């Protein structure tokens, strides 16, 4: 099924329902962390120092049903920064599992 | 359908506006 309208839509419901998890999930463990984020495509958990972040593709693509064990990565520097670059900056982000192409 | 085909596209360009920073910058 193709609908531009539905599938913003969906971006909508998934940008709402990540900025509640932003707001209410609780603190973490420790005062060393990467701060959670919306980066407007996929939505990030506070992450753990010295450590690979994978988040499941965004629910909203068209063709999430054929990737629903991909992830979305980032890294949490030692040192509570997210992996940049910045050459330039924001943050590293690996999201080839979530890519709609086969071969 | 060369308009379902094209509103196809359009909507991967949207996924690839999202990717590229959204509303935030974007591209
Ligand atoms: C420079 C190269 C060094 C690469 C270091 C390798 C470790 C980084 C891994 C990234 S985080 C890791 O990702 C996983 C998701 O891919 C995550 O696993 C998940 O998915 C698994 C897929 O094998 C699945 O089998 C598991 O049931 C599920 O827990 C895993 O939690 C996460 O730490």
């Amino acid at each position: 099924t193709v609908s531009l309208w539905e599938t913003v839509q969906k971006w909508r419901e998934y940008r709402r329902q990540c900025q509640r998890s932003l707001t209410e999930d609780p603190p973490p463990a420790t005062d060393l962390f990467c701060n959670r984020t919306f980066d407007e495509y996929a939505c990030w958990p506070d992450g753990e120092p010295g450590s690979f972040v994978n988040v499941s593709c965004p629910w909203y693509l068209p063709w999430a049903s054929s990737v629903p064990q991909g992830h979305v990565y980032r890294f949490c520097t030692a040192e509570g920064l997210w992996l940049q670059k910045d050459n330039s900056s924001l943050p590293w982000r690996d999201l080839s599992e979530c890519e709609e192409s086969k071969r | 359908d060369l308009s379902k085909q094209m509103e196809e596209e359009a909507v991967r360009m949207f996924i690839e506006w999202l990717k590229n920073g959204g509303p935030s910058s974007g591209a």
